[PDB]
């Protein structure tokens, strides 16, 4: 049942079945994945959010 | 004796010509059938026989709980 | 083609079915009807190709669901739950007996 | 298990792309139209080819789909053929709340429907998504105006109108979120 959302090395536990009960209620969030953007639709509404402050290389 | 079914099932002959060669069986019209058939009354089977459709008896359980042995 | 019979053979079919008795109630015979009905008025502009039997138990009828009128034939059956009606399998024969019928449609 | 009917094999989707059986109906459903209006297959018309012995290369039904000859008794091989059928426009069932009566619309040629005495269910076919929807907004708006689809059909209407129905992401759970 349960999720663990660790944020830098923290534990809040949420449970899910998607519906999710969390604190205030079960809501719904929805989500559009891309290579550089985290793109969420909560009902009729649209945000969102860039991926960028480091670089880092991916190999070996 | 369960009077109810007595009273209304009807013979089913091995020859109705010469009744002295035996019956078959006794069974209901389909009328006579599906008025006990509610019930659970007997067991029996529907059947075509001799050219005509019968409800072959196959056991007497007689209604009233507490009369049989 | 005449007849159910005749569309069998055309399409490569083994078993004639010119009449169901329909083991059900409600919306299914009612679009069920019109639509084996529509397409065999497709196929043969004729809607009363497949006759239709139907069981009749208490309840269902004084709504009078337009779905009963439809059906050729009737046979009354006890009503109530599925055990007493559609299901109930010696009656059904009494009714595949006596007709006798080739096909159920439940 | 050599099934000879019409069937419904029911599955359970995950965003993974794995997959899972849920049951098998050996019957028709209350709301098999939606895929005879798309399908421009005869569903019981279909369970009685079937229980004749009709061989699936032989149905009408399938016949127009797969792009074939209509008189034609060649077999087909349904792998093969796998290409020629897309879905022709997008149908929408909503269940509502004589025993059966029909409700036919006059703001709409391809959405028609039915409230029973109890519960119904009102089906709209379009050209496309967008068309369907739209012709069910019509018609739903109309049909609040109707007697056997008034309260139960307020709450619905409300539903049917929210992005995620729009965006088709929805779940189990969506409906009772909703009201």
């Amino acid at each position: 049942n349960s999720y663990v959302v660790i944020m830098n090395g923290s534990c809040v536990e949420v449970d899910v079945h998607l519906l999710l009960s969390y604190d205030g209620s079960s809501y719904t969030t929805y989500m559009k994945e891309e290579v550089d953007r985290y793109r969420i639709t909560i009902g009729n509404k649209t945000c969102v959010f860039e991926k960028e402050s480091v670089m880092r290389s991916p190999s070996a | 004796l369960a009077e109810e079914i007595r009273h209304m099932f009807h013979v089913a002959w091995v020859d109705p010509e010469d009744p002295y060669k035996g019956y078959r069986y006794l069974y209901l019209t389909p009328q006579d059938y599906k008025r006990v058939s509610a019930l659970n009354s007997v067991h029996c089977e529907h059947v075509e026989d001799e050219g005509e459709s019968r409800y072959k008896i196959t056991d007497i359980i007689g209604k009233e709980e507490g009369i049989g042995p | 083609v005449a007849s159910p019979a005749e569309f069998v053979t055309r399409f490569g079919g083994n078993k004639v079915i010119e009449k169901v008795l329909i083991a059900n109630n409600g919306i299914a015979a009612v679009k069920c009807m019109r639509s084996i009905r529509r397409w065999s008025y497709e196929m043969f502009r004729n809607e009363r190709a497949i006759r239709f039997v139907v069981m009749v138990t208490p309840e269902d009828l004084k709504a009078n669901a337009e779905y009963i009128k439809m059906a050729d034939h009737y046979v009354p059956v006890p009503g109530g739950p599925n055990n007493n009606n559609y299901a109930n399998v010696e009656l059904i024969l009494d009714i595949a007996k006596r007709i006798p019928v080739q096909a159920v449609w439940a | 298990v050599g099934y000879v009917s019409a069937g419904t094999v029911e599955y359970l989707y995950s965003q993974d792309g794995s997959f899972y059986f849920l049951e098998l109906n050996p019957r028709l459903q209350v709301e098999h139209p939606c895929t005879e209006m798309v399908a421009d297959v005869n569903l019981p018309a279909a369970q009685l080819q079937i229980a004749m012995g009709i061989p699936l290369y032989r149905i009408k039904d399938i016949r127009m789909m797969y792009g074939v000859s209509p008189w034609g008794d060649s077999p087909i091989d349904f792998e093969d053929s796998a290409h020629v059928p897309c879905p022709r426009g997008h149908v929408i069932a909503a269940r509502i709340t004589g025993t059966v009566q029909e409700l036919n619309f006059r703001s709409n040629k391809n959405v028609w429907g039915y409230f029973s005495v109890q519960f119904g269910h009102c089906f709209s076919w379009g050209e496309n998504r967008e068309e369907a929807i739209s012709n069910m907004v019509v018609a739903l708006k109309e049909l609040s105006i109707r007697g056997d689809f008034r309260t139960t059909v307020e709450y619905l209407i409300k539903l049917l109108e929210t992005e995620s129905f729009q965006m088709n992401r929805i779940d189990t759970g969506w409906l009772d979120r909703l009201i």
